[PDB]
């Protein structure tokens, strides 16, 4: 009981409020491929051997 | 009522008084209505002044 429209001098009823939220996609995070490796530099490097 | 008046001892004269009179009244009343009415329309959906 808010309020009636263009006038403030009678009700009417708020019965309420409809979200309306946005869908997001999290199939390959939650597949958990990756592994986490914290470091302190901004660069590493790696070493590729290969006797053939 | 009116004032005696002076008469002889011998001529035996004398006065008389005069009777009453009387009369009748009637009276009309006065007459007052006033009229009224509730309905619906105004109880639904008015706000009580003052209040929220």
């Amino acid at each position: 009981l808010t309020n009636s429209e263009k006038s403030r001098f009678f009700l009417a009823d708020l019965t309420g409020e409809v979200q309306s939220i946005p869908n997001t996609y999290g199939y390959i995070s939650g597949l958990g491929l990756f592994r986490s490796a914290p470091q302190t530099q901004t660069t590493f490097l790696m070493d590729l051997t290969d006797w053939d | 009522i009116s004032l005696l008046d002076a008469v002889d001892r011998t001529s035996r004269k004398a006065e008389t008084s005069a009777p009453e009179r009387v009369r009748q009244i009637s009276f009309p009343m006065m007459y007052f209505k006033e009229v009224e009415s509730i309905t619906p329309d105004e109880i639904q959906g008015v706000r009580q002044p003052g209040t929220a």
